[PDB]
């Protein structure tokens, strides 16, 4: 897309893609990790 | 993030992975101080400031508050990752020094990201002439040959020549607490020195000899409680003078940057050193703005 940008036509074909990517991909993340603060964050320090 | 394990145990393309990411956000940051110098008149490099602004600097804040808060950096330091750092710190202090149009916009975006940063940062960096004791220093790292072969001028003073030393800022700030100047004249000052102090003797606290009798004279850094009591002495004696004037948010923000070291001062200093903020927070009882 960056290097279509370059051209005039705007148009993407992947949009569905991209919007499906900002719409639930990315807020997917971030709801997981922020339910799993610890999981991730294990220091064998036995944290829970 | 967990780069603790990463750094142990993981891939080097995961290793180059965040290399490459702290690299690539360096030579952003300071291209943007470039191109902001050289834009003494006001759009790709404006795109650029903005996207700095926006995302560079609130990534490497937190990532840096993570680190500081799990007291972290001591094995994620490695190759380059010390040249980096410093450049850094050059650069967004070279920006909250300097005043533009673009500064006054973010100034406190780039004051949380310096705090975040000092305390981050693994090796006593505010002072310069006993650092040499840090094995983790990449003077001591580097031996002769790695010195040899990468491009750094070989004296940690002149890496960072631009940012002056803890004796001089502390006396500094003394001066100017005593004198009472209002914020708006120098906002730099009470922008990014305070934050700049706070983390770094929040952190170099316990790597300082006041915890450590042992391993004396060979502490990384020397630091003293009496360093701590007179400048937080000095926080609560400038806004003793100036809350009546000028007022501001940012009086509101070196409260929670304050607090740790509110918390690390001893109790028998708390009673009668600042029971004298308690009153001097309410004689103002005319006024209306919010403080701590």
């Amino acid at each position: 897309f960056d290097g279509g940008s370059r051209g005039k036509g705007e148009h993407f074909p992947y949009e569905q893609e991209i919007k499906f990517f900002a719409k639930v991909v990315l807020p997917l993340i971030d709801q997981y990790f922020k339910n799993h603060r610890l999981y991730f964050l294990s220091a064998a320090s036995r944290p829970l | 993030l967990d780069a603790r394990t990463v750094m142990k145990t993981g891939l080097e393309s995961v290793k180059s992975a965040l290399r490459a990411f702290l690299d690539n956000a360096a030579e952003d940051l300071e291209k943007t101080m470039e191109n902001l110098k050289q834009g003494q008149f006001t759009k790709g490099v404006t795109q650029i400031i903005n996207y700095t602004t926006v995302a560079l600097l609130p990534m490497l804040s937190s990532l840096f508050e993570h680190i500081g808060q799990h007291q972290f950096g001591e094995d994620l330091i490695l190759e380059d990752v010390q040249v980096s750092c410093y450049r850094i710190l050059t650069s967004l202090y070279a920006l909250g020094t300097s005043k533009s149009i673009y500064v006054e916009r973010q100034r406190s975006a780039l004051g949380e990201c310096l705090a975040a940063f000092a305390g981050a940062f693994p090796v006593a960096f505010l002072e310069t002439h006993l650092d040499k004791h840090n094995i983790y220093s990449i003077y001591n790292t580097k031996s002769s040959r790695e010195r040899a072969a990468l491009s750094l001028p070989t004296n940690v003073e002149d890496v960072c020549p631009n940012i002056p030393s803890l004796e001089k800022l502390m006396e500094e700030i003394v001066e100017l607490a005593e004198s009472g100047i209002r914020y708006t004249q120098m906002p730099h000052v009470m922008e990014v020195i305070l934050p700049m102090l706070c983390s770094y003797m929040s952190r170099w606290w316990e790597h300082g000899p006041e915890n450590n009798p042992e391993r004396a004279e060979m502490c990384c850094t020397a630091l003293n409680s009496e360093h701590m009591n007179t400048l937080l002495g000095n926080i609560l004696k400038i806004i003793y003078n100036n809350l009546g004037i000028d007022e501001g948010a940012w009086m509101k923000r070196l409260a929670v940057f304050s607090q740790p070291i509110i918390n690390k001062v001893k109790p028998q200093l708390l009673k009668t050193h600042f029971l004298p903020l308690m009153e001097k927070l309410k004689k103002k009882a005319a006024t209306v703005v919010s403080e701590e």
